[PDB]
RNA sequence: AGAACCUUACCUGGUCUUGACAUCCACGGAAGUUUUCAGAGAUGAGAAUGUGCCUUCGGGAACCGUGAGACAGGUGCUGCAU
RNA sequence: GGCCGGGAACUCAAAGGAGACUGCCAGUGAUAAACUGGAGGAAGGUGGGGAUGACGUCAAGUCAUCAUGGCCCUUACGACC
RNA sequence: AUGUUUCUUCUUUUUUUUUUUUUUUUAUUUGGUGAGAGG
């Protein structure tokens, strides 16, 4: 962001800000937090299913908008409803961003 | 503290092109004395390792049993592949009547009285296995007295 | 000092090492310079004051 | 001579990280200020040194100025308009002057400035990059011991101080001693002392905590909280997120050996590790370790804890000199009472009697319904007055016509109390009706109303005589008042 | 990455044993050099000459031999002890 | 006869640097890696060659380079011709 | 198209053991002789 991005090889410092961007969005706002979190809100249950089992490991309450064909087993707070539409999306986000405001009082 | 405890290693293998590699495995079991006992496996390409690497794990799977006084709660089985645990509280069996790899888990469990056998294939890590699961399900009265009856008396009297 | 060195860069000369010091006189008495003699060996540049 | 300057500043440059343009700029200050001494008169200079060749050119400067303050060193914006159209207000005029010959003088001048920018660039990069232990636990040398302060060397001419309030009670060092301490303020002492270290204060134990406990170092375990009697005794708080790991047994490590090691370098201070709870009366109870807990009681308004403990631990509880509750109450927050059971349930009950002796009198209650409120837990007038009146009508025998009623008596009872004191003393009563006389001080106004004149008629009914005896008002300040007093009574 | 002898460890024969190679001990002689016979040579018997260095010179040790036991020697075996 | 003066460009000697990276264009392909061709260039897709030999294999070779644990000979399996 | 065969004989096993610092030498101008003088 300011610095080594041209100082010995024009490739290789490409190659660099081709290793950024990848690591940007898999490692996105996780950078910010330090240490395991303490829970976890998923919109869906059977596609990011190594994380429920992953949580379940330790001692972490998750939250998981949950369809039909997962199983609602590992999760604690199940929550019941559609998850392929993107207005279904933005109706459990914008609770869980608005609420979690009021949280952090 | 922890009072870990080293049941046994072993010696085993598997070949490549080159020729075959050795390892070892060594089954061990940390535990309170009070009711908090684990156990972890553990396998590395040496002992010291193998050992360590064995406790690290026994640390997280600690699991917790309800007992009175160095001794069990009732007969319980103890069921699992290849391994059939009898246990028997025997209130006050003075000392720790059990066979190999029993008198290791019953021992940093913190019991002290109870009469034990296994039945079966006495293999050590999974007769291990045998008791633990044997002491989680094995319940207290007040566990009991809490589902039914709702008395904690009358349930034994 | 690379500074003292430097002399030869700003002036000339050589190096700054070399002790400046002003032959400065003694204490104990007062006065009024009455009169001044300077006698040269000859060859030697009179200055302005000679 | 001339490629001597570019090796100088390569030389320096490379050595100590420095922009060769912020060491030219000290060297043209440092010449300036050798020049400046060398003139009987004060002149404004401004040096310029050559990049290239190290060759440097000397001025008279004359700022440029809107008012001439300082002829000798300020010129106006017209008059330096004059000799260079381009020059604005802040720039300089020059004057072909003899540059100062570089003598051992200069040479020492420009060794000092270069030093003095070393430590504001070096030196103070240095101090950025380590930011770490800007906050973390320095290691200095003992170089001096004075009474009030300890002088260490950090190394690269960086000083550090340990006061003395600063240092732990039992700790003597000598000059050549190691210390450990937390750098807890920069300042800009930079000749001198600019950094403040400390040993005695709660930061110390917790980056102790976390270089010999890696689970904090890694955020696996986080410390809440850190109360300390530096020498003596400590808690601290631990908190963990993942429920496979005993934040006070890593905390503790294998046998005592990581709080041994912390103890050991805090000249064996007691260390209690304690676990940290969301809820504060669970959180007081583990704060109170070693002595056990009988019983909780928490006063929320007054932000208080009364701890109940058994007889025979009355003296754990308390610890040498209040120590164990004095580090429970800091690490918690909140003020903490230790007593015994019996003394609880006295306290309860002489509470409970005074709170049924206080509705009983203002309430016009009896002694019964009295008891029936303070059993449902109402200990205030207050209270009564404010309380939603659902909570009122919870209560078996209320119905809403005598819950309105005793809440118009709790107003009214606060009300007349209010009253009462403020024309006992000058709260409000005496402060508006007796100190309308102009000249009245909240003061006078107090010792008037203790006299019984209260209003602003009993002090328009007075005599001189009667008021002769107040501490501050004389015969003619008397009459005064009590004219003024009489003429709005009398006359308004 | 070089066997006419040498190398060379192999063979016949002639030889010497605290030894050709190291440390140690006691004696005697500077060390060295020249030359002759006997001998296949190894060696044996000599015959001449030299007689220097530090000095406590009752010296010591650079150096040649003779006797002492420690020992020295081994291209002897086992690469499946290394 | 560079044989004599002379000369320092050139050959060469020898130091130190530039240069080749898929950098450019085209095309295909997942807009990815890349791949094929073209340009320029003395040199074009690791330019040509060398040195460099992972964990291990074979208890492969050598105790006769040497060193080395053992065991054996000691007027002898040592030493001289 | 189909292609037989590979002396003999055979192992052991991993929870108590340990290492090292001392280095080397360290205000400045003004002595005699001869004469005079003070106490």
């Amino acid at each position: 962001q300011d610095g080594t991005f041209d100082k010995l090889t024009k490739k290789e410092a490409l190659m660099r800000t081709r290793e950024l961007e990848k690591l940007e969005n898999s490692l996105g706002g996780i950078k910010d937090m330090g240490g395991l979190p303490d829970a976890l809100f998923v919109i869906d249950a059977d596609h990011e299913h190594i994380a429920i089992k992953e949580a379940n490991n330790l001692g972490i309450p998750v939250f998981a908008i949950v369809d039909t064909n997962s199983d609602p087993d590992g999760v604690d707070f199940v929550i019941p409803g559609n998850d392929d539409a993107i207005r279904a999306v933005t109706l459990y986000l914008g609770a869980v961003a608005a609420t979690v405001r009021e949280g952090r009082s | 503290e922890l009072q870990e405890k080293l049941i046994a290693v072993n010696r085993v293998s598997k070949t490549v092109k080159g020729g075959r590699i050795f390892s070892f495995t060594a089954l061990t079991v940390v535990g309170d004395g009070n009711g908090r006992v684990g156990f972890g496996y553990g396998k590395a390409r040496e002992v010291p390792a193998a050992i360590q690497k064995a406790m690290e794990k026994a640390r997280r799977n600690m699991i917790n049993v309800a007992l009175n006084n160095g001794t069990l709660q009732h007969p319980v089985k103890g069921v699992h592949t290849g391994s059939r645990v009898f246990m028997q509280p025997a209130s006050e069996g003075t000392g720790i009547i059990a066979g190999g790899a029993m008198r290791a888990v019953l021992e940093v469990a913190g019991v002290h009285n109870v009469l034990a056998k296994a039945y079966g294939s006495t293999n050590p890590i999974n007769v291990v296995r045998a008791t633990i699961d044997g002491l989680e399900n094995m319940n207290s009265p007040e566990m009991v007295a809490a589902k039914r009856g709702k008395s904690v008396e009358e349930i034994l009297g | 000092t690379p500074e003292e060195k430097l002399l030869r860069a700003i002036f000339g000369e050589k190096a700054s090492d070399v002790k400046d010091s002003s032959l400065r006189v003694p204490n104990g008495v007062s006065g009024t310079v009455i009169d001044v003699q300077v006698f040269t060996r000859d060859g030697v540049e009179k200055d302005k004051r000679a | 001579m001339n490629k001597e300057i570019l090796a100088v500043v390569e030389a320096v440059s490379n050595e100590k990280a420095l922009p060769r343009e912020k060491i030219f700029e000290a060297l043209e200050s440092a010449l300036a200020t050798a020049t400046k001494k060398k003139y009987e008169q004060e002149i404004d200079v401004r040096v310029q040194i050559d990049r290239k060749s190290g060759d440097f050119d000397t001025f008279r400067r004359w700022l440029v100025v809107d008012e001439v303050t300082q002829p000798t060193k300020e010129i106006t914006l017209e008059a330096a308009r004059y000799e260079d159209e381009s020059l604005n207000l802040g720039d300089y005029v020059e004057d072909q002057i003899e540059s100062v010959t570089f003598d051992r003088i200069t040479t020492q001048t420009a060794k000092q400035v270069i030093v003095q920018k070393v430590r504001e660039a070096e030196r103070a990069m240095v101090v950025d990059q380590f930011r770490e232990h800007e906050g973390e636990i320095i290691t200095g040398v003992v170089k001096k011991v004075n009474r009030d302060n300890i002088s260490l060397d950090l190394g690269n001419n960086a000083e550090a101080v340990i006061l003395r309030e600063d240092m732990l009670p039992r700790e003597n060092f000598r000059p050549g001693d190691r210390v450990r301490g937390v750098l807890y303020s920069v300042r800009p002492e930079a000749r001198g002392a600019q950094l403040f270290v400390t040993r005695s204060k709660p930061e110390m134990l917790i980056e102790l905590f976390r270089i010999e406990v890696p689970e904090i170092g890694e955020e696996v375990i986080e410390i809440k909280a850190a109360a300390r009697d530096p020498g003596s005794r400590a808690k601290i708080a631990v908190k963990t997120n993942d429920k496979r790991i005993d934040p006070v047994g890593a905390c503790v490590g294998m046998r005592g050996a990581r709080v041994q090691a912390v103890s050991t370098e805090l000249g064996g201070e007691r260390i209690d590790i304690v676990l940290w709870d969301d809820n504060p009366a669970q959180f007081v109870i583990n704060a109170m370790a070693p002595a056990d807990v009988a019983s909780i009681v928490v006063d929320e308004d007054k932000h208080t804890m009364d701890i109940a403990v058994e007889a025979g631990n009355l003296a754990q509880a308390i610890g040498r000199n209040g120590q164990n509750v004095r580090l429970a109450s800091q690490l918690s927050g909140w003020e903490l009472n230790v007593m015994t059971v019996d003394d609880l349930q006295a306290k309860h009950q002489a509470e409970a009697h005074a709170a049924i002796d206080t509705f009983t009198k203002y309430l016009d209650i009896d002694e019964d319904f009295a008891t029936v409120l303070v059993e449902e837990g109402f200990s205030t007038l207050e209270e009564l007055a404010y309380v939603p009146m659902k909570e009122l009508l919870e209560i078996e025998g209320l119905d809403e016509p005598t819950v309105e009623a005793l809440r118009e008596r709790a107003k009214n009872a606060l009300a007349t109390i209010a009253q009462a004191q403020e024309e006992s003393l000058g709260d409000n009563k005496p402060a508006d009706d007796l100190l309308n006389l102009e000249g009245v001080d909240r003061d006078l106004a107090f010792k008037l109303a203790a006299r019984g004149v209260c209003t602003l008629e009993d002090l328009a009914e007075q005599g001189i005589d009667d008021l002769a005896d107040i501490e501050g008002l004389t015969d003619e300040k008397a009459g005064a008042l009590i004219m003024a007093a009489r003429n709005i009574c009398w006359f308004g």
